[PDB]
């Protein structure tokens, strides 16, 4: 399963308000740019919030409500790679950030943790 | 089963019509097992828009129909993998509009990316002047072709002063999977908007479909 498809989160960290940081989602198993993918956050306690949505052909975006306008999502087909552009950061963001998609089955990278300071 | 009771919808579409550009965001719910729909439509880019927003909505979902038991659901087997269908509009004026549709669902939320596009519209015909009041309620003829679904549909508007704007519908339904296929059957359509601003920049959509032998 590990060796059919695989998603590695990374770029995360801890960064003060309003400030910036840019997540990536490498996969492997299969060709980006011929699948829908999405990118999910998990605060800790809580339920999951999906966030952003990118199509098979990267012509149509889709973002929650409670990030338009400050998240990017993106997709560069030659690194086989999803991103998530995260400006204006707010202390309510903090939760560790996976990207999911679905081949055959349901696959979900290991998530990376974004942590936002106050002030 | 994947598809739930209650299935939300989100949609993006890109297009021109006789030049003009445009982009609609759309936002929705819908039961799929009861064939009703509700669309939350926005124009993002291009207001307002010079065409009669009537042309657009045909291709703002199949799984979306009430299916009898003793039919197949093509659509609703092809999920969560999806489909994507692709759409010819040939209006009695030679007016005529192709369509696209990549169809998948997250969660309890389908996802559409569509393309529409129109040209030869006269400058004075109906669809230009917005002289469009309604889509009368139609008859899609369904049937297998080719290992995929395809449907035909004769479609009317209704003008401004009671007459009539006749166009041919004619769809390929893709799944992206192996789903049992039916025989031919037909699905039967209403679809109204609800509700609108000025300039259509805001709009409400609702359709009602099921299927059913002739």
């Amino acid at each position: 399963s590990s060796s059919q498809v695989q998603l590695v989160e990374s770029g995360g960290g801890l960064v003060q308000a309003g400030g910036s940081l840019r997540l990536s989602c490498a996969a492997s198993g299969f060709p980006v740019d011929t699948q829908w993918m999405h990118w999910y956050r998990q605060a800790p306690g809580k339920e999951r919030e999906w966030v952003a949505a990118i199509s098979s052909t990267g012509r149509s975006t889709f973002y929650a409500d409670s990030v338009k306008g400050r998240f990017t999502i993106s997709r560069d087909n030659a690194k086989n790679t999803v991103y998530l552009q995260m400006n204006s950061l707010k202390p309510e963001d903090t939760a560790v950030y996976y990207c999911t998609v679905y081949v055959g089955n349901r696959y979900r990278g290991q998530g990376t943790q974004v942590t936002v300071s106050a002030g | 089963s994947v598809i739930k009771p209650e299935m939300k919808i989100k949609l993006r579409m890109e297009g021109a019509v006789n030049g003009h550009k445009f982009v609609i965001e759309g936002e929705g719910i819908g039961k799929p097992y009861e064939g009703t729909q509700t669309l939350d439509l926005t124009v993002e880019e291009g207001a307002p828009l010079p065409f009669s927003y009537d042309i657009l909505t045909p291709a703002f979902n199949r799984a979306f129909t009430k299916y009898p038991e003793d039919i197949p659901d093509y659509f609703k087997q092809a999920f969560p993998e999806g489909y994507s269908w692709e759409r010819s509009m040939t209006y009695e004026d030679q007016g005529i509009c192709i369509a696209t549709s990549d169809i998948t669902m997250e969660g309890d939320c389908f996802f559409y990316e569509i393309r529409f596009d129109g040209t030869n519209f006269p400058p004075n015909g109906p669809v230009m002047q917005k002289k469009t009041l309604k889509w009368e309620p139609s008859t899609e003829k369904m049937y297998v072709e080719d290992g995929v679904l395809k449907g035909d549909v004769e479609m009317a508007l209704l003008l401004e002063g009671g007459g009539h704007y006749r166009c041919d519908f004619k769809t390929t339904y893709k799944a992206k999977k192996d789903v049992r296929l039916p025989d031919a059957h037909e699905v039967d359509h209403r679809i109204e908007i609800l509700s609108h601003d000025k300039d259509y920049n805001k709009v409400r959509l609702y359709e009602h479909a099921e299927a059913r032998y002739s």
